[PDB]
């Protein structure tokens, strides 16, 4: 466990938490509120 | 008539315009920096 | 001299362009095709093929 | 041919848009101004002020040469 | 003057056997003369 | 459609044309393995790049 | 002797031009 | 194969025209590639049955072909460690064997089959070309920067060795 | 209706700005690239990487601002904010040139996203995807110049800086060090770009001057209707005009428009191949036969040898300032120069 | 103005264009004063 | 390195060309001689989807 | 009826395979003269003392040039702007040594291209077309005139005209940058926008048309055979192309009027080239690109460099080496 | 000093004069 | 060996020119 | 096994314009690259 | 001039091989 290793794993975690799955959550939520009427 | 106010278009508009105006204020202020 | 020569060369060229524009347009308007080719009487259609 | 949203001419010719924006737009302008004029930009981005390009002990360009320890290098450059 | 189609034009043919014969001839001529071309 | 002995032997391998699993099938499993592969690729790139420095070796001809 | 090669390629290009103009496929309306 | 093009192996028995089961062919070829990769790593590169590979000192003065043992730690991901290459081929060959077995047995999701046009051989061509240019970029980079598989006694020194005065030092 | 299809519906809605699945990659990455460039050119210096002022905050103007390449000491480090160099310190990350890889990488992925958007929209509206195929040209240029060239070189420092004068510097650097003008692949690129501009001009003018009389106004723009079935200009008259003026002419509209695509795209691709060569210093720098003849015959002068001399002068005079990490010290007396100048 | 409840779009255009001209004039003025002015 | 970097670059275009030919096989010989309203702006809630408005 | 009328009917005939016209009666002789001389000189001309310092420069293939390095070399600096026809040389050898071929070729070429532009107008008039293709052509003509006539006039010598060769073109460009900083000249920036944008719009228009082609062929034959020469039906679906493009960027940024679209395609590169031609023509009078050398000073007064200073270093390096024996005095004024 | 101030006052009055003419004509119904 | 410097080009053309003549004629046959 | 005619075979075509275009392209490529081939 | 000894043969083949390809295809067209 080096500082660069720790920062790499932190980068994974913070990329997911900050970008990947607030964006997935928002996309799913809005797609399920505003729904196309067929 | 009676359109939504906030939209994806509203967000695309502001995402650009708002930092643009802030930056323009900054650059205006830059114009009066003295060395 | 630089200001005057540069400005007047640029103005001379753009007025040559304007001359070309208006001379071409004046000719086309006098001959009556400044608004496009008339489909009925498209001149090329009565012209023999080049080869 | 409209995809649903209000036309821009309609919005920007409305009174309410202007009541909102005659405030919001100048506020952002002067926030950017103040960001520069308080010196905050220099400190936030590390950009030298006109008197800090060179110091009384470093008269040359502070070119980074170190591959991993740039914080110390920058602080020694001042 | 007008450009009239010439009625004297005829197809040319080289059958596959003729192809093989000519290709062999060319190859063997090359084999023969290359040494002299290099000298 | 000429038959051959080797063709007959191989025939069951080329018989399931177009058959699929309905719906999404194993797509989630595939996606998780794709994510793991992407992480692995990032790791070895960053090592080669010297942006990820581990203990025990150096990226150098001396190793 | 490389001059010969340059002249050859230039002549080939010009000859292609002449044939493409003189012996072109006629545009035909049909 | 050009002359005897019309083999019944190639024709869909269900309907009667030529058809290839591309997912199944992938499973087969992937299983085979995994076998070959594992064998190359485990027998050739290790010298268990085979010559091994070229290894050299850091200064390219004593390069020769020897068996190489795999390196299973983090050091296996050091591009200048040949044991990394050996371990890669062993592990990636096992992974390829397992993946080929999965692809020999599990059919595509219908979603994937339609989205990726899995009945179209041109989809295979597209993804294969992608994989191939990925690999080509990788080999050009490892040649340019140097690594265990591009020793200087065989390919010459790198530009970065001159840049840094590696040999001078 | 599964959640995936509900998302697909929302993303592909007809709105002012189409999003699509490709938008998930395009918009955040394009925004990062653009905002990073604007932020760097407004606020961020190159004092520690290049010894240059490169932002409006320092007194530079539109022509002289840039997101400059990172310091040469970092090699090809990707320079993540959390990486071993900046170690999460945003200010240091700015000072070491982290914005350059930031902009470059987000731009590369935004370019990918944009081409994916071209594909997605083409698929949705039901047309052939030739716009994406055409956009592959700019992608090749960006990859070769902004990624491949510096990766072949010692570091990102020699990548082009994202600024007007930075680009001009890159251009002159390639002339002086690589003799890029002599490169046949650059020559094909030039031909493609100049031919594309020519085609654009000539086609636009030809169409505008063979229009059919479809209205009564002197303003011919209002005599078109997008749903009209018939040609709005006379292909026959255009063909006759160009056959008699130039000797040859297009007779096939489809071939004409394909050619208009093919020319500039092929040019971009060929010049990208040349840049890949330059990444490894594989230059078309010299003609050895003329070099040898000049070295033996002091009366032999061509424009080629003159250009060689210009390149020598540029390298010697520019290197100390352009490569400040090298600490090049060229005393005045070693600088090549002509008489009296 | 000429119609109640709304601004004419041309009035908005003139005002915004004057503001844009003003910011450009300020930048051009700044080219001659302060930092970057060669003095 | 030179040969393989150049070939990789060109194979990127090959990938794009063949992926597009795979995904757009149906329109390779041209677009449908209909194709009037599907592309019209604002008529459908989802671009292309005729079932939407 | 009369012999003159019959001749007039022949020259202005729209049935000639190549239109001649009254402008053609000047174009054809001058262009053939320029071409013949150019070919002969490029192949076989002896070296030319371009700088007027008795330092002749070999331009032709027979004197050791390849196609890339070969050129018709501009006339001597000793000549300057003087008219140097063949009959003003004591011998053909003298005329060649001083670069007479360059003047002959250039003057005839320029007459020819202006007559080409006039001829474009003339034929459009004879065919009942609209008259403005020649206006688009006036952009390349303007640029050619700038580099072969206007710049030498402003600089006072045909020796400073662009050489008629590949490497000579590059030499011209490098020296031009060293002396005028054309890269930092906004008119050249506009020319670059013109050509980059023209290529962009060429690619865009070609690709959108090709994308929206109506299905008329099979997957085996070329889709090009779907268009038949002289059909009125449109060969592509402009509404589908507009649908695609207005969704690629946004609806109101996409043309749906083909006439406005093609006007834009014509106008953009033409205007850009006019501007860059005017840039070269005004740098002919040494009104140069922007000079921001030492624009940024620190508070003490030390210069802080920018990319403009690095560019200036490159320019100085080019300048001090160019025409290495031609300068006697410290300022390159002429 | 005041030279830029006076200059800007003159400039602004001039800038308004034209649009003021147009706006007055539009609002009061004069011919345009 | 110091061979005639035109040997390779002469040999290549001596073979290639008639080869391509025959190839053209054969391939177009039946047109 | 029997030798059956393959029904997948299709004619190839190059029209005269394509011939001229390709010949010009080849000639201009030769013009471009010959100097470098000679070096 | 001391040029590359492969220059002539490379140039000749670079032109001739695609020339003959095009010629073959053109001539046989319509067969
Ligand atoms: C299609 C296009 C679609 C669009 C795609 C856009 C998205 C792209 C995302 C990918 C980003 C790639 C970043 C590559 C970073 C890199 O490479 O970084 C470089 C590193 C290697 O680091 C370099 O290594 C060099 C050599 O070092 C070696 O030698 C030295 C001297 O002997 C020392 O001994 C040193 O210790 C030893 O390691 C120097 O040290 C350099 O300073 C150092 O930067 O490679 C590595 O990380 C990895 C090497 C293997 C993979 C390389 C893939 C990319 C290769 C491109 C072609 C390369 C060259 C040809 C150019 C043409
Ligand atoms: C022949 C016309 C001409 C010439 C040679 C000059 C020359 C000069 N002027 Mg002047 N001026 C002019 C017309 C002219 N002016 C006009 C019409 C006005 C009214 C606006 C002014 C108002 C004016 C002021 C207030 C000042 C000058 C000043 C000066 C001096 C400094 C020049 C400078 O830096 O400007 C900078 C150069 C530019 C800004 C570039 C202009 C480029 C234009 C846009 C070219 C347009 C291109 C083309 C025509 C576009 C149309 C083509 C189309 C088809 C696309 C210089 C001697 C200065 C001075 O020193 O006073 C003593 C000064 O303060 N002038
Ligand atoms: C793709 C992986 C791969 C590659 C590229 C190589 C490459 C090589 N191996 Mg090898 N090896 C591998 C996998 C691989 N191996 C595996 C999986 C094993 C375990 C079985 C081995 C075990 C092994 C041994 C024991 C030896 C090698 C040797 C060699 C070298 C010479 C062999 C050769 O060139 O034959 C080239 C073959 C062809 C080009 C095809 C020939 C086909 C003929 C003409 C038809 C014959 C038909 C036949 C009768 C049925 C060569 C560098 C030899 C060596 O040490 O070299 C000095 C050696 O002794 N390998
Ligand atoms: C990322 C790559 C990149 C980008 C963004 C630019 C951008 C630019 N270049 Mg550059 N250039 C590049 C790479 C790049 N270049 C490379 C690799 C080379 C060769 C080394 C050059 C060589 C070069 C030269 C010599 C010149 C330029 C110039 C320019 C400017 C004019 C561009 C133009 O009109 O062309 C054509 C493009 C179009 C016609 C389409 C318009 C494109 C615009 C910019 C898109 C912007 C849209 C909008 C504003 C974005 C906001 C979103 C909106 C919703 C608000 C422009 C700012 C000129 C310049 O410096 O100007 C000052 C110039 O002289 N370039
Ligand atoms: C912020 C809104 C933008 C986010 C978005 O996706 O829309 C989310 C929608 C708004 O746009 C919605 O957007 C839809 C159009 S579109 O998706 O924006 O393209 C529209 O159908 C809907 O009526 C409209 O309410 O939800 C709202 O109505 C919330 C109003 C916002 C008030 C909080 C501040
Ligand atoms: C910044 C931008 C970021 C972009 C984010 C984009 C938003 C998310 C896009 C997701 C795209 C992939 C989903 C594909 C849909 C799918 O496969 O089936 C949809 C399934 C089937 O469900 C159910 O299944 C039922 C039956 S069936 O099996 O599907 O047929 C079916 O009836 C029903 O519809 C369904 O509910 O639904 C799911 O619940 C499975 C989720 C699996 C998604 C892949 C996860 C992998 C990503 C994680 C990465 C981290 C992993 C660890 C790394 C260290
Ligand atoms: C899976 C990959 C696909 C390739 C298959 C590789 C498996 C071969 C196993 C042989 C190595 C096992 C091994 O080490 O053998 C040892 C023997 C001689 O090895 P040496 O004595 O030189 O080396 C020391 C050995 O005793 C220790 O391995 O080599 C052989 O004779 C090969 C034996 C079978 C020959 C191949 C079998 C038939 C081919 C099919
Ligand atoms: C005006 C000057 C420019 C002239 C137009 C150039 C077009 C050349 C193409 C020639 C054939 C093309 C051709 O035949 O065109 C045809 C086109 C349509 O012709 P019409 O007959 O319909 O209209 C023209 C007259 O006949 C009736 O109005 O003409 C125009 O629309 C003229 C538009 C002028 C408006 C252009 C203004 C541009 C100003 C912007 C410049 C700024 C650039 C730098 C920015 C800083
Ligand atoms: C003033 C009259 C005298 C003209 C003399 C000037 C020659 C210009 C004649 C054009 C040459 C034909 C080349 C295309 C061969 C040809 O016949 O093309 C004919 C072709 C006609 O196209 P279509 O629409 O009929 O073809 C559609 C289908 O047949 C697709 O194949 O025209 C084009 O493709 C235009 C694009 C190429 C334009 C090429 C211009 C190249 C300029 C010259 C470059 C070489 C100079 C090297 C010097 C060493
Ligand atoms: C960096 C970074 C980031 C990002 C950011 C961003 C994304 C932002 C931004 C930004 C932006 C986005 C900004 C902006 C801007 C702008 C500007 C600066 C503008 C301008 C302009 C002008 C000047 C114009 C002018 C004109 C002209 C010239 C024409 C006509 C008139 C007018 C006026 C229009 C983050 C935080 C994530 C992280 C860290 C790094
Ligand atoms: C183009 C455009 C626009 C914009 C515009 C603008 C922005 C502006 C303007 C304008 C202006 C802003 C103006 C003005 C003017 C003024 C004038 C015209 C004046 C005058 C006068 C005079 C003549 C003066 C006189 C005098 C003298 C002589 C001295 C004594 C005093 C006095 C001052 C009285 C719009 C959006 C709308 C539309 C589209 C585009
Ligand atoms: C679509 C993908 C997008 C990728 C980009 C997304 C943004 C990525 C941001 C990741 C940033 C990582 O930022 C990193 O965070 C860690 C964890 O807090 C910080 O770490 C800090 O806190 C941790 C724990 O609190 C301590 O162990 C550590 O010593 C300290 O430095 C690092 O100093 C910083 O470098
Ligand atoms: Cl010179
Ligand atoms: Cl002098
Ligand atoms: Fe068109």
């Amino acid at each position: 466990m080096t500082p660069s290793l720790a920062n790499f794993l932190w980068s994974l975690v913070l990329g997911a938490a900050i970008v990947l799955i607030p964006a997935t959550v928002g996309l799913i939520f809005i797609s399920q509120k505003d729904k196309i009427t067929r | 008539v009676t359109y939504p106010i906030f939209t994806v278009r509203w967000l695309a508009v502001h995402t650009l315009a708002v930092p643009s105006v802030f930056f323009v204020g900054a650059i205006a202020a830059m114009q009066f920096i003295q060395r | 001299r630089a200001w005057l020569a540069t400005s007047h060369f640029v103005l001379g060229f753009f007025f040559l362009v304007g001359h070309l524009w208006h001379a071409g347009r004046a000719r086309a308007a006098a001959a009556g095709f400044e608004k496009g080719i008339d489909r009925e009487t498209e001149p090329t259609l009565f012209m023999p093929d080049l080869d | 041919g409209t995809t649903g949203e209000r036309p821009f001419s309609d919005i920007v010719t409305s009174i309410r848009y202007w009541v909102i924006h005659s405030i919001t737009i100048p506020m952002l302008f002067i926030a950017g101004w103040l960001f520069v004029s308080t010196g905050l930009a220099y400190d936030a981005f590390g950009t030298p002020r006109p008197d800090e390009y060179f110091t009384q002990t470093r008269q040359e360009l502070p070119i980074l040469q170190e591959r991993y320890d740039i914080n110390q290098e920058i602080q020694e450059f001042n | 003057m007008d450009r009239n189609s010439n009625p004297n034009r005829q197809p040319v043919e080289l059958n596959r056997t003729s192809l093989y014969l000519g290709l062999l001839l060319v190859a063997v001529l090359g084999i023969l003369f290359s040494s002299y071309f290099f000298n | 459609a000429q038959r051959t002995r080797l063709g007959d032997i191989l025939r069951p391998l080329n018989s399931e044309y177009g058959k699929v699993v309905p719906g999404w099938g194993t797509t989630p499993v595939m996606g998780v393995f794709m994510a793991l592969f992407l992480v692995f690729l990032l790791i070895i790139l960053q090592i080669y790049n010297s942006s990820l420095i581990l203990e025990g070796f150096s990226v150098d001809w001396a190793g | 002797m490389e001059s010969v090669a340059y002249i050859l390629v230039l002549t080939m290009a010009l000859a292609v031009l002449f044939f493409a103009i003189a012996f072109r496929e006629p545009p035909r309306i049909e | 194969h050009w002359v005897f093009w019309d083999l019944e192996l190639f024709v869909d028995p269900r309907t009667g025209e030529s058809a290839l089961d591309l997912p199944k062919m992938f499973g087969i070829h992937l299983f085979l590639s995994g076998l070959l990769c594992f064998g190359f790593g485990a027998f050739h590169l290790t010298g268990v049955w085979g010559p091994g590979m070229w290894v050299s000192d850091p200064y390219g003065l004593t390069g020769h072909v020897q068996p190489v043992a795999p390196e299973w730690g983090p050091a296996g991901f050091n591009p200048f460690n040949p044991g990394g290459v050996v371990a890669h081929h062993i592990a990636a060959g096992i992974v390829g064997i397992i993946a080929g077995l999965f692809h020999l047995t599990v059919r595509p999701p219908e979603r994937l089959y339609k989205a990726l046009r899995m009945g179209n051989i041109e989809t295979v061509l597209s993804s294969s070309i992608a994989a191939v240019f990925f690999a080509a970029f990788v080999v050009a980079g490892t040649m340019w920067y140097g690594n265990a598989t591009t020793p200087i006694e065989l390919f010459g020194p790198t530009r970065y060795q001159w840049d840094k005065g590696y040999f001078q030092e | 209706r599964g959640w995936f299809d509900v998302l697909d519906d929302w993303l592909k809605r007809d709105r002012f700005v189409f999003i699509g699945w490709s938008g998930l990659l395009l918009f955040p990455c394009a925004f990062m690239a653009l905002g990073g460039w604007l932020t760097g050119t407004t606020f961020v210096t190159s004092w520690y990487t290049h010894g240059l002022a490169s932002s409006y905050l320092e007194g530079a103007n539109f022509l002289t601002v840039a997101v400059s390449s990172p310091a040469d000491a970092f090699g090809h480090s990707l320079l993540f904010l959390w990486g071993p160099e900046a170690q999460g310190n945003l200010t240091r990350w700015f000072q070491i040139g982290g914005l350059w890889p930031f902009v470059a990488l987000h731009g590369a992925f935004g370019l990918i996203g944009f081409m994916l958007r071209q594909f997605e929209i083409s698929r949705l509206v039901g047309i052939r995807p030739y716009n994406a195929i055409a956009f592959s040209g700019p992608i090749a240029v960006f990859v070769s110049v902004f990624l491949m060239y510096p990766l072949g070189q010692s570091s990102w420092f020699f990548a082009p800086s994202f600024g007007v004068a930075g680009i001009f510097r890159f251009i002159l650097f390639l002339q002086g060090f690589h003799n890029w003008t002599l490169n046949p692949f650059h020559m094909m690129g030039v031909a493609g770009i100049l031919g594309g501009a020519l085609l654009c001009a000539i086609h636009g003018a030809t169409v505008e001057n063979t229009l059919f009389e479809d209205g009564e106004d002197s303003n011919t723009f209002r005599a078109f209707e997008p749903t009209q079935a018939e040609e709005t200009y006379s292909m026959v008259t255009a063909n006759r005009f160009w056959s008699q003026i130039f000797g040859i002419a297009f007779s096939n509209k489809r071939w004409l428009h394909f050619f208009m695509l093919f020319v500039p795209v092929t040019g971009l691709w060929m010049s990208s191949v040349g840049i890949v060569g330059l990444a490894l210093n594989l230059r078309a720098y010299d003609f050895v036969s003329q070099e040898l003849r000049a070295a033996e015959d002091p009366e032999f002068e061509t424009f080629y040898t003159k250009n060689i001399l210009l390149n020598e002068g540029m390298r010697a005079w520019m290197a100390p300032q352009d490569q400040p990490h090298e600490n090049f010290i060229f005393p005045e007396e070693v600088l090549p120069r002509g008489n009296a100048l | 103005m000429f119609a109640e409840g709304r601004i004419p779009l041309w009035v908005v255009g003139v005002v915004a264009g004057i503001g844009a001209i003003g910011v450009l004039g300020l930048f051009f003025y700044g080219a001659y004063a302060g930092l970057g002015s060669s003095m | 390195t030179f040969g393989h970097a150049v070939f990789a670059l060109l194979f990127f275009f090959g990938h794009i060309w063949h992926g597009s030919r795979t995904l757009f096989r149906d329109v390779f010989a041209g677009v449908d001689p209909g194709l009037e309203e599907q592309v019209e702006f604002g008529v459908f809630a989802k671009v292309g989807d005729l079932s939407t408005r | 009826a009369s012999l003159w009328e019959q001749f007039c009917q022949w020259v202005t005939s729209t049935n000639n395979r190549i239109y001649v016209g009254w402008f053609g009666t000047l174009m054809i002789p001058t262009l053939l003269t320029a071409t013949t001389c150019f070919i002969i000189a490029f192949i076989a001309a002896p070296p030319v003392d371009i700088d007027g310092i008795r330092e002749p420069v070999a331009g032709s293939l027979l004197y050791g040039n390849n196609i890339i390095s070969g050129a018709v070399v501009p006339s001597s600096n000793a000549i300057g702007l003087h008219f140097y026809p063949i009959w003003e040389a004591a011998s053909l050898d003298e005329w060649l040594y001083n670069g007479g071929p360059y003047q002959l070729v250039v003057f005839h070429f320029l007459i020819g291209i202006f007559c080409y532009m006039g001829r474009q107008w003339e034929l459009s008039y004879r065919l009942g077309m609209r008259p403005w293709i020649c206006v688009a052509y006036s952009a390349p003509v303007s640029a050619a005139t700038a580099v072969f006539l206007i710049y030498p006039i402003g600089q006072g010598s045909f020796s400073d005209g662009m050489p008629l060769g590949i490497s000579g073109t590059f030499n011209f460009m490098i020296v031009f940058q060293a002396e005028h900083n054309i890269l930092m000249h906004p008119f050249h920036m506009l020319g670059v926008a013109g050509v980059f944008g023209g290529s962009l719009f060429s690619a865009m228009h070609g690709s959108l048309v090709t994308s929206s082609l109506v299905r008329e062929t099979t997957e085996v034959e070329s889709q090009n055979y779907g268009y038949k020469f002289g059909q009125e039906e449109e060969t592509y679906n402009i509404v589908a192309a507009h649908g695609y493009f207005g969704r690629l960027i946004f609806q109101y940024a996409s043309f749906n009027n083909s006439r406005s679209l093609h006007f834009f395609l014509g106008a953009w590169p033409v205007i850009g080239i006019w501007f860059t031609a005017m840039g070269v023509s005004t740098m002919a009078f040494n009104l140069n690109g922007f000079n921001f050398n030492q624009s940024i000073l620190d508070s003490q007064g030390r210069v802080i460099g920018t990319w403009a200073d690095v560019l200036n270093r490159a320019n100085i390096g080019f300048e001090v080496m160019h025409e290495r024996n031609a300068h006697n005095f410290p300022l390159d004024l002429a | 000093n005041l030279e830029p101030i006076f200059q800007l006052t003159f400039l602004g009055l001039i800038v308004l004069a034209g649009p003021a003419v147009v706006f007055v004509l539009a609002f009061r119904g004069g011919d345009l | 060996m110091q061979v005639n410097n035109l040997g390779f080009i002469a040999s290549i053309l001596f073979v290639l020119v008639p080869t391509v003549f025959l190839l053209i004629l054969f391939i177009q046959t039946g047109k």
